[PDB]
Formats: structure tokens, C-alpha cells, sequence
């Protein structure tokens, strides 16, 4: 039926406009060479998510954190030789020494013996630093945004059932197309909850993905590139680049013995030859 | 305007806000010690009586 | 450096793996040979006749040393006009390699880079406040040391066993020196933390649309392959002429050549395919290319003219299109990848250690004094 | 050009504002004070110690209602830090470029005496400039 | 110069104020009842 | 912890605007494919027009 149903029952000539290209495709008529990389893609409703401020290993890496126990017991170890010298503050040296890093606890009495008031300083100063420090790096989590992917891609264990998960989401695509015969040849149980999650327009399956009346949807790759390009709102960003995808292209139909494509193989190599592609 | 936008170049934009700015500035503190001798103009006004 | 030692060796890797995948599906035997020279191929002028021949892949394809070619095949309009194409397995651009790696903020501006005005400012501030609260307290309208110790604690705000001195009046010179200590700290802190957010210049390239390789020097050494399909590619446009003058002067033999050279700055730039240049990034983690992606091509089959081994081979590289073994491909070698305090607080922690032997050392002297 | 832009351009009413609310929570350490031992008017030194933060020893009130007021307070002065801070930010990545010449009738081109360093400039020779 | 040329802790301050100077007159009432408690 | 983290969300709510709430670019297909929002127009009979 359509394009494949006008070229070969020959009431056609070739099929200049976009196409999706198969094995069935290219025993019954002959492609052109691509000329533009459109794999599939899948677009989602892709709500805000989170930046995950979570974790941090920059300043420490659990390495520097040795030294930190050196140097508390060397202050304690200094702070006993002052109490010999000379105020419970033995095992408490590391208490007083990291509380008042955070400089909220209850004074402890501090020797007038000039050296744990001095060395307190030196580590307190340090901590003063370390803190603007951790501040600048929470400062510097904000030049990058990244909002985690939900779905990595084709082979996704959220693809393999959507009761595995606690969540349970929807995910469609077009009527009677190659895509649909891809996971037919691919995964017939994916068609198979994809039969009671069916659509009828692609703008509209494109706004339930906006109204929420969709959770996902399989297409062409770079139509849906330039469909969240354009896009009023900006909202859609898709996931990845064709990595977990069909990775095909868009080519020229012709029927079998066409002296044509030779030359019609030139002119797109001729178009992409000098960058007016 | 396509050879205008050819033969000049336009990679330094009008005022980017690169790292130029080298940490040091010298009218802060001294705006600091102006309201600090101001304080120790005061100082010695408490002190006098 | 050898030009009669051929041995047998031991071929593998991704187009091997797809040789493999071909021999399983079509019933054949084969032969896997090396190409005398290490250039692609390019319709280059012989010595007499006037004429252009070609070399390379093509070179020994066309005088019938060859069969068929399983290789990374810059596809073109010059190849198309004399042999046949494959559809491409591998789709694949062009894009720049430059050495955009080089550690920021080596020691995070603490008192050693940023001048020496911060530290001797704060030492002279509490030493003048500290001859000023000494003329306060012996002459009101121990004392010394408690005096120094009040200064560097408020000076310092981390709360401490000390106590202020009779204050009458010098509770103004405490509270304005502790506002100064902390609008001191606080523009530290944020400029210092302003700074290490919007320290990112720019030492790239962005790809193509750059006039300073438009109008380029000897700062932007940027070259391309001996005799490769990109040249001819660059040689058919009709404002690249300039870019085909400054890479002809410097063509290298391999890849490899230039990933060593531009490992070790001798280049600046080097125009190579996408994914391979992706696959060298995993690789050599000094390695970050460029964003800007031009001539969107692919990798395929060197083929011959009308020959048996086009329509079904064809469908075998669609069937693997189709199913996942473009995925297997990607697991085997696409999708396979490979404030810090240890430079920047290194040498904070040694004078900190240094001023901790010197204050034990005086500590020490004055427990021999007193 | 890194300027210097603090308590004068920035805070030039929100520092009353602050003094305002200062005056209040003085009155009230002080009224407490008074309802229930030299805190009359060393209070002002406490509470603008208790500002910053900056480790002031001074005393720890027996009443609740002190420090009651003492926390809410240093919620606000931390607060009020953050939002310096973030002020600060915003006065760095907002970052105007100043010129020492903004026109080329510029009284230094009169005479490079006008400013302590004679400054220097020049054209092509046989220009229409 | 004459009309093209010519032309015709701020932000973080009123909000914060408002709502504070209100916590803290219903904080005084508080105390009120506090010390009405005891 | 929980303070300093405040005091950087905080500073990051100020440190952005909201960049291109408008469109300021003529070669946009948005405005190649103009919708019923955008209500960009001309002078009659300008040079503009012409
Ligand atoms: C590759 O390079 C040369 C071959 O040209 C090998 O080195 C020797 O070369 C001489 C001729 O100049 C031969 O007579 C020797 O037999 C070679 N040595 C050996 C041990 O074969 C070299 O070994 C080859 N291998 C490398 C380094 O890749
Ligand atoms: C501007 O033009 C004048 C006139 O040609 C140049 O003056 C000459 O300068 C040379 C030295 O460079 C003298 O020897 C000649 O006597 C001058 N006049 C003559 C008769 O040519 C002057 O150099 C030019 N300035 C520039 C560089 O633009
Ligand atoms: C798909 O094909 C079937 C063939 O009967 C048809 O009934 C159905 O309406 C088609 N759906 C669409 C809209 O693609
Ligand atoms: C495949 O080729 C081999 C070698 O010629 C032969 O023995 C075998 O019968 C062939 N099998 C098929 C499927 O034709
Ligand atoms: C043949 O031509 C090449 C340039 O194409 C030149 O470098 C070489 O010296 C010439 N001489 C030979 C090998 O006959
Ligand atoms: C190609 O495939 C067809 C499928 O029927 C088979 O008959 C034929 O022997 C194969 N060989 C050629 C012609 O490449």
C-alpha cells in the first residue's frame, strides 16, 4: 500500500520524498544511497528531575581524611603535654577540635599556656578555608545541569514490563509502521502491550506526551530532533543520539532495473560532495 | 552580508565576563579603613571623655 | 623503514568482527591481507602520460590483487564515478581533536598565587588595633597577650575560652573590628568561589567556523592524513583552497603519528571522523575533541563493478541492521569506554606543618625561659 | 575592572531598616532584662556581636524570652549572611567593564597632566584621521 | 547626547522584614502568655 | 551542612536569568513556521516590505 503500492505495481517511477528503509523494501524495489542518519528515538513526557546534589568526594576522597586524624591527635597529644605542664580536654581534644570547625559547641577550657590556643587557630583557620572552599565547590554544582534519563534505551528492563516496576508507564507508537515491524521481528511482547496503548495523530500523540495523557513514544530519530527543536515550550530534549537505536537512514526508492540510480546516486553524493546538504 | 559574515572575524564578543577579574580589588578595603578611621575617630572622642 | 619483511600476523578488532559476521551468514571462503602502503587512495598524477592513477586500497583492488574491501570507506563522488558502493554499516562525520586539558587553579589562590597584600594587611590591621587597645587599657579614661589572644579570636570566629578586657569605649573598637573581619571573610569567600565557578576560557577551536583557520599561522598547526579521501575532500571546495595549502605541508602517514604528535603539542589540530576520534577520547583521557559535526558520511563495503557479491551481501548488512548485532558491535568496541586538596591544599598543609614546628619550637623556648 | 560597591551604592535604606529592627530587639532584651546583670546598655554590643557571630564572649541570659529573641535573630542574621553572599555572587558574575577614556573629547586629551600618568596615542602618518 | 543617549540589597530586603517584624510581634504576645503561664 | 547547601540554592536562584524567553533570532524556523502567538509584523507599504 502507499508509495510501496504505487512503485511495485509500477503505477509509480521512485519516491524522492522521506522513507523508511527495510529488508522487505529492498527485495521488492532498490534504495538509493542515504543521505541523512535518522535512526528511531523515543520521546517521553520528560517532567523537571532532579540535579542530585547527593554525594561529594572532592575535597577528602576518603584519603585526606587519615591526615585529619593525625593532626587531631596531635593537638590532643600537644594539649596533653600542656596539661602535664599546667582541662578534661584529653579525649575530648577531638571533640573540641571538630566542633569548633562548625564553631557551635560549649567552650571547653582552653590553657593559657599559648600553645593549644595558637594550634587551634592554625587548624581553625584552615577550617575556615576548608569551609569557603566547600562552599565554592556547592557554588560550582551549578554550572552543570543534568537531569537523569529514565530510559537508556531499546533494551531497558522498564521495556520489559512496566508492573517490574513500581511505576507503571505506557509507551506507543505509529499505525501499520516499519517500526511496528521491527518490534515484530525484534520483540513480539512489545507489540503486545503495545496493542492496548495505541494513538492516532503524531501531534497528537505528540501533545499527550504534553498533557500527560502519554508516558512514551517510538519514531524517527531526527524528526522528533526537529519537532523538540521547534517545540513551544522547549521541553523535550531526547535521550541520546540514535546509540540503542535502529541507526538507518533515508534513501530513494527505485524499482528494480531503474537505469536511474546511478545517476541519481551521483547527484546525492555530488549534493553532499560540496556541503549544500 | 554573507562576505561580511565571511571576511570578519567574531569569536571577542562585546565585553565577555571571562576570568579577568584577578581577586584583588583596592577600593573595598580602603572604603573599609575610611569607615575604620571613622571608628577611630570615635574612639578618641570615648576616650577623651 | 622495511620494505621486504611480510609476515602472517594475527588480524582482529570491529570490521573484522564484521567480516566474521559476513562469513557466517553468506556460504564463502576469503583471504585477509594487508595493504602495501598506508593510504586510503587517491586519484594522484603518475609520472608521465599526463594521467592520474590511483594507490592504496584502490590501487590494489583495481589491478586485481583484491576481491572486496572491508574497511572504514570514506564514501565520495570521486569513488562512486569508477566502482560500486555499499549501504553504510557505520554512519559517521568529521570533527577536530585538540588538546583542550590543561589543570586550572593549581593551588586554589590562597596566599602563595593571589599577592602577598591579604596576609601582611591583616598582620599590620591587628598590630596597629592591638597598640591602640593598648593604649586604651593602661591608660583607662595578663594584658598583653590576652589582648593578642581577643584580637586573632574575633579576628578568627570560632568561638574560644577567652574573655574581652574592661571595654568602656573599646567595645566599639571589638564590634567594628569583628564587622571588618567578617565582610573581609565573606568577600574572600565569595570571590574566591565566584572565581572558581566562572574560570573557563576558551582554547578550542569550534570547529569549522573558525577564521583563525581561515586566515591560520604557525599557532594552529592543524593537518590531516597523507593522501586521504578528507583531502579530496577539502581539494573539491571552492573556499577551502586555504586550509588544503596549510595541511599539505604537513602530511603524516597514520593516524596514530598525529595522536602522538598532538600527545606531545607538536600539532594543535587534526580534522579525523567522529567515533574513532570518540573511541580515542575513552582511550587517551587527554583527549576532548570539538562540537561542530560536518560531512555526515558513512563506513561501508569498497566494492567492485556488477558482481554476485553486491545484492545479497547488501541484505546481509541491512539483516544486521535490522537486528541486534549493531548493538553487539556496540558493546564489543562503540559503546565500550575506559578543591581537590592533593595539588591545591599540598602545600597549605606544608606551611601549616611548618608553622606547627616553629610554634612548638618557641613553645619550647619559653618553657626554658619560664 | 573588579569595582567596590558594599554598604553605600547597595544598602542604602535596607541598612536603616536594620538598625530599625535592632533598636526593637534591644528594647525587648532590655525590657526583659529589667522585668526579671550590666546587660542595659551593654545590650547594643551584645546583639550587634550576635550579628555576625564573630566568637564574642559575653554572657548566656537566665531568661528564655533573651534567648528566644537571640535565635530568631541569628536565624535572620544567617539569613541576611547567605544572602550577602549571594548578593557578592551576583555582583561578580554581573561584572560591567568600566573604560578610563569614554570619549573622544576626553579632557586627558587635552593634556596628559590632567591624571598622574601621561598616557600616550597616535595615527598613521598621511591619514585622513 | 541630547535624546538618544539620554535615557530614563534591594531585592532581598522586604519580604524578609515584613515577615520577621510579624514573628516577632507574635513572638511578644507569646511571651505574654508565657509569662502569664508562670 | 543543610545551611551551606541552603545559602548555595539560594545563590543559584540569583545567579541565572531566564535566558531566551523571547526569541531574538531571525533565521529561526519558529520563525520560518510562525504560529497564531506570534504576532510579528511591518509598516504597510515600508521599504521594509519591499
Ligand atoms: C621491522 O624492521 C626491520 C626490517 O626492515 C627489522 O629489523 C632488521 O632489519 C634487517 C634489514 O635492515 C633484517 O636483515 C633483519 O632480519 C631485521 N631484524 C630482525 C630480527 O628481523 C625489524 O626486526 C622489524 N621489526 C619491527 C621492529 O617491527
Ligand atoms: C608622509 O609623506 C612624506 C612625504 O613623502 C614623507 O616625508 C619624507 O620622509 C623621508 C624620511 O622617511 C624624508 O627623507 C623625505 O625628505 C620626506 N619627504 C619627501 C620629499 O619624500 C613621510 O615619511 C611620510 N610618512 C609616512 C611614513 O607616512
Ligand atoms: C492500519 O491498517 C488497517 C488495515 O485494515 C486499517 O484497518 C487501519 O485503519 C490502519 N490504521 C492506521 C490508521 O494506520
Ligand atoms: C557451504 O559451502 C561449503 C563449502 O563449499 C559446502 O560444503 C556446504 O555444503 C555449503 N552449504 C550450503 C548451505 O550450501
Ligand atoms: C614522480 O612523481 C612524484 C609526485 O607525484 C614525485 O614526488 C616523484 O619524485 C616523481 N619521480 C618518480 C618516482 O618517478
Ligand atoms: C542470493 O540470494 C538468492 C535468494 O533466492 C539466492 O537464490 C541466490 O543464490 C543468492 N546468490 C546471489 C545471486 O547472490
Amino acid at each position: 500500500n502507499g508509495m510501496i503500492g504505487e512503485v511495485v505495481y509500477q503505477r509509480a517511477v521512485m519516491a524522492v520524498g522521506s522513507l523508511t528503509i527495510n529488508e522487505e523494501r529492498s527485495e521488492v524495489v532498490d534504495f538509493s544511497v542515504p543521505f541523512v542518519e535518522t535512526g528511531i528515538s523515543v520521546m517521553v513526557s520528560r517532567s523537571n528531575g532532579t540535579v542530585s546534589p547527593s554525594a561529594f568526594l572532592e575535597p577528602f576522597s576518603a584519603s585526606v581524611w587519615v591526615m585529619m586524624f593525625v593532626m587531631l591527635l596531635i593537638v590532643s597529644a600537644i594539649a596533653v603535654f600542656v596539661f602535664e605542664y599546667f582541662s578534661f580536654t584529653i579525649g575530648k581534644a577531638i571533640w573540641l577540635l571538630w566542633g569548633l570547625v562548625f564553631n557551635n559547641s560549649v567552650p571547653v577550657q582552653n590553657p593559657k599556656g599559648t600553645t593549644s590556643k595558637i594550634m587551634v587557630s592554625v587548624w581553625a583557620f584552615f577550617a575556615v578555608i576548608f569551609l569557603a572552599s566547600y562552599t565554592a565547590n556547592l557554588a560550582a554544582f551549578m554550572i552543570q545541569e543534568e537531569f537523569v534519563d529514565q530510559v537508556t534505551g531499546l533494551s531497558d528492563k522498564k521495556f520489559q514490563r512496566p508492573h517490574d516496576y513500581s511505576p507503571p508507564f505506557r509507551f506507543g507508537t505509529v499505525p501499520n509502521g516499519s517500526t511496528e515491524r521491527n518490534i515484530r521481528n525484534n520483540y513480539p511482547y512489545m507489540h503486545q502491550y503495545m496493542t492496548r496503548f495505541n494513538q492516532r495523530g503524531v501531534e497528537d500523540a505528540l501533545v499527550s506526551l504534553k498533557t500527560g495523557k502519554l508516558d512514551a513514544f517510538i519514531y524517527d530519530a531526527a524528526v522528533l530532533n526537529y519537532k523538540a527543536g521547534r517545540d513551544e515550550g522547549c521541553k523535550l530534549v531526547t535521550i541520546g543520539s540514535g546509540y540503542i537505536f535502529a541507526t538507518t537512514g533515508y534513501g530513494i526508492a527505485l524499482q528494480k532495473g531503474s537505469p536511474w540510480k546511478r545517476q541519481i546516486d551521483l547527484a546525492l553524493l555530488q549534493f553532499v560532495g560540496d556541503g549544500e546538504m | 552580508e554573507e562576505l561580511e559574515t565571511l571576511w570578519l572575524t567574531g569569536i571577542c564578543h562585546n565585553e565577555k565576563n571571562e576570568v579577568m577579574s584577578s581577586q584583588l580589588d583596592i577600593d573595598n578595603m580602603a572604603g573599609v579603613f575610611y569607615m575604620l578611621a571613622a571608628a577611630m575617630a570615635l574612639s578618641l572622642i570615648t576616650f577623651i571623655w | 623503514g622495511s620494505p621486504r619483511h611480510t609476515v602472517p600476523q594475527c588480524c582482529y578488532g570491529f570490521c573484522i568482527d564484521l567480516l566474521i559476521k559476513l562469513a557466517r551468514t553468506m556460504n564463502f571462503t576469503y583471504e585477509v591481507h594487508l595493504v602495501a602502503d598506508g593510504k586510503f587512495g587517491t586519484q594522484e598524477r603518475v609520472n608521465n602520460s599526463n594521467k592520474k592513477e590511483w594507490n592504496g586500497m584502490m590501487g590494489e583492488l583495481l589491478s586485481g590483487q583484491a576481491d572486496m574491501i572491508v574497511a572504514p570507506l570514506t564514501i565520495n563522488n570521486e569513488r562512486a564515478q569508477y566502482i560500486e558502493f555499499s549501504k553504510p554499516f557505520k554512519y559517521q562525520g568529521l570533527t577536530i581533536l585538540v588538546k583542550k586539558e590543561i589543570p586550572r587553579s593549581t593551588l586554589d589562590s590562597f596566599m602563595q598565587p593571589f599577592q602577598s597584600t591579604l596576609w601582611l594587611l591583616v598582620g599590620l590591621s591587628v598590630h596597629v588595633v592591638a597598640v591602640m587597645l593598648y593604649l586604651l587599657d593602661r591608660f583607662s579614661p595578663l594584658t598583653l597577650s590576652s589582648a593578642m589572644w581577643f584580637s586573632w579570636g574575633v579576628l578568627l570566629n570560632s568561638g574560644i575560652g577567652e574573655g574581652a578586657p574592661r571595654s568602656f569605649s573599646a567595645r566599639i573598637l571589638g564590634m567594628v573590628w569583628a564587622g571588618f573581619a567578617m565582610i573581609i571573610v565573606a568577600s574572600y569567600t565569595a570571590n574566591l568561589a565566584a572565581f572558581l565557578v566562572l574560570d573557563r576560557p576558551e582554547e578550542r577551536i569550534t570547529g569549522i567556523n573558525d577564521p583563525r583557520l581561515r586566515n591560520p599561522s604557525d599557532k594552529f598547526i592543524y593537518a590531516t592524513v597523507k593522501q586521504s579521501s578528507v583531502d579530496i575532500y577539502f581539494r573539491r571546495q571552492v573556499e577551502l583552497s586555504t586550509m588544503y595549502r596549510h595541511m599539505e605541508k604537513h602530511n603524516y602517514e597514520s593516524a596514530a603519528e598525529a595522536i602522538q604528535a598532538v600527545r606531545d603539542n607538536k600539532l594543535h589540530a587534526f580534522i579525523w571522523d567522529s567515533a574513532v576520534l570518540e573511541f580515542e577520547a575513552s582511550q587517551k583521557c587527554d583527549l576532548v575533541t570539538t562540537g561542530e559535526l560536518f560531512f555526515r558520511s558513512g563506513f561501508g563495503i569498497g566494492m567492485r563493478k556488477d558482481s554476485p557479491w553486491k545484492q545479497n551481501v547488501s541484505l546481509s548488512i541491512l539483516k544486521s541492521h535490522e537486528n541486534g548485532f549493531m548493538e553487539d558491535l556496540d558493546k564489543t568496541w562503540v559503546r565500550y569506554q575506559e578543591t581537590l586538596t592533593f595539588e591545591n591544599m599540598a602545600g597549605v598543609f606544608m606551611l601549616v606543618a611548618g608553622g606547627i614546628v616553629a610554634g612548638i619550637f618557641l613553645i619550647f623556648i619559653e618553657i626554658a625561659y619560664k
